């Protein structure tokens, strides 16, 4: 089960960057969303596709629906440079399969 | 009422363990009172989906 | 806070095994699995594993089944991973990740991430 | 089987922020969910299904 990511998002202080991790079933399956800035542990910040943990900006938004899943940070900060990984749980097979990691650039 | 919880007419919540392996998880894979969910202090939405049939019954042992 | 501290890593040889132990705490880590990741030094992050909340369901890659079992002891809130036969490639920082639903048999997602202990395999 | 019901001892969805352990809300976009009756979920649940 192969999670497609693009593998870097470029945006400007202030603008909005949207990270989109698609699969082919993507839309039945539960994408959560890790923060992982350098040298650090990743962070959760979207789960159940939608629903955005205690502490996490409420800049952050995620998506899922049909072959695509969206991650989108809206006014970005300088300090929200990081990887970003999805992660869904494929049944199917019973793995969990994470992205390809978008290394977000905030100029 | 007996007859109800055959047809799963009866949408009883099944108690979830917390200290035995179910078939809980987030509101999403509810799909594949559709399912009852819990906020613990240190997780996530757990759900737990409503037995097709005999939720009273199940729920009850 | 919930946190998460892996130990057992460092340089091991080609073929050697290892056994990461992962003490939870500030969670009831009866309740929830624990995952197990591994981020290749300047990769990206690879599933390896995953332990239900009792320890009756336990999943692994297809990359490192047959060499690497994952195991857990709530009573001492630990949870280890046992990697046999462990490769050349097989260098990373490894993490453990409590997931985060009460009792699930699949690892749906992970919530609190453990610090990851480097590992690291060279003659 | 009523005074197990009066105390809120058996969760019944009635026919959003979540929440052995009782489940406190039932679910069905965002993830809404109704929360359980403190005291006699079955009853309220019977007395809506009738009405």
């Amino acid at each position: 089960y192969v999670l497609t990511q693009p593998p870097s998002v470029s945006v400007a202080p202030g603008q909005t960057a949207t990270i989109t991790c698609g699969g082919n079933n993507i839309g039945g399956k539960s994408v959560h969303w890790f923060q992982q800035k350098c040298g650090q542990a990743p962070l959760l910040i979207i789960s159940d596709d939608n629903d955005r943990p205690s502490g996490i900006p409420e800049r952050v938004s995620g998506s899922n629906s049909g072959n695509t899943a969206t991650l989108t940070i809206s006014r970005v900060e300088c300090g929200d440079e990081a990887d970003y990984y999805c992660q869904v749980w494929d049944t199917t097979s019973d793995q969990l399969v994470f992205g390809g990691g978008t290394m977000l650039t905030v100029l | 009422l007996v007859l109800l919880d055959y047809q799963g007419m009866l949408p009883v919540c099944p108690l979830i363990p917390g200290s035995s392996t179910t078939s809980t998880g987030p509101c999403r894979t509810c799909m594949t009172p559709s399912c009852c969910c819990t906020k613990p202090s240190d997780g996530n939405c757990t759900c737990i989906p409503i037995p097709s049939s005999w939720a009273f019954g199940k729920f009850l042992w | 806070q919930m946190r998460l501290v892996e130990s057992g890593g460092g340089c091991v040889r080609p073929g050697g095994s290892l056994r990461l132990s992962c003490a939870g705490s500030g969670f009831r880590f009866t309740g929830y699995g624990i995952h197990w990741v591994r981020q290749a030094p300047g990769k990206g992050l690879e599933w390896l594993a995953y332990i239900s909340n009792d320890g009756s369901k336990k999943y692994h890659t297809d990359s490192v089944k047959g060499r690497f079992t994952v195991s857990r002891d709530n009573a001492k809130n630990t949870a280890y991973l046992q990697m046999n036969s462990l490769r050349v490639e097989e260098t990373a920082v490894y993490f453990c990740a409590k997931d985060g639903y009460l009792s699930a048999a699949r690892g749906y997602g992970m919530d609190v991430w453990g610090q990851g202990i480097c590992v690291t395999v060279s003659p």
